[PDB]
């Protein structure tokens, strides 16, 4: 049962929540893993935080991403306070009130990926390419490594997702479609999936191939 | 808003 944390915080919030997950005997921690239930995001005061990798682990596993707030306000009442009333409702790049955290909560039994063929390709800055997959997994995507390796029938749509600026300053992956049939998108096409909690549409995150 | 050292994405 209850197993924290953190994202966003400084050192010093980190002990208010110490502080919080002791009383209340909540497993806290640095590290962000299965067993982990809640995910508690520094927000503002309209419950709006900014996207870490936490942020979108959280969302995908379906977990309470909670406003800190719901730490200091407990902290405050001496009671533990319910986490529905702090749901994180948005972020910085995907909308304030979008409402994603809930979405994926309320949405376990239909996964946005379902279906989808996804093979996280290429270089990846500030979230491991592994990292990358376990969301795309927990969202419902089966992870595939190797381009010309997807399933080739029609009871499945495969994706090649890459990080254009994690390559150089010259091209080169105007050209992944010469190992594959699949559609090639920015990793936005997942990050925003994920925080929106809605799979969406490949058409502006579709990154133009040479034949 | 995030004050750690965790990385953030807002872009790209």
């Amino acid at each position: 049962r209850m197993s924290m944390v953190v994202s966003g915080l400084t050192p010093e919030e980190f002990m208010l929540v110490y502080k919080f997950a002791r009383k209340h005997h909540i497993t806290l921690t640095n590290l962000i893993t299965e067993e982990t239930t809640h995910v508690v995001m520094k927000t503002d005061a309209e419950f709006v935080c900014e996207r870490t990798l936490k942020y979108f682990l959280g969302i995908a596993g379906g977990k309470w991403v909670v406003s800190y707030f719901w730490v200091t306000q407990s902290i405050k009442e001496r009671k533990m306070l319910n986490e529905h009333d702090f749901e994180v409702r948005g972020d910085v790049v995907n909308g304030r009130n979008h409402q994603g955290p809930k979405r994926a909560r309320e949405s376990q039994d239909r996964k946005i990926f379902r279906g989808l063929e996804i093979c996280c390709y290429g270089p990846f800055t500030n979230m491991p390419t592994d990292q990358l997959e376990w969301m795309v997994q927990l969202c419902g995507a089966s992870v595939v490594k190797e381009l010309s390796s997807f399933t080739l029938g029609t009871g499945v749509h495969p994706i090649v997702v890459v990080q254009p600026d994690a390559w150089t300053e010259d091209n080169g992956f105007h050209a992944i479609g010469q190992m594959c049939e699949a559609p090639v998108v920015t990793r936005e096409w997942v990050l925003d999936s994920v925080a929106l909690y809605q799979c969406q549409e490949l058409d502006t995150y579709l990154i133009p191939q040479i034949p | 808003i995030s004050r750690s050292t965790s990385p953030t994405f807002n872009k790209q």
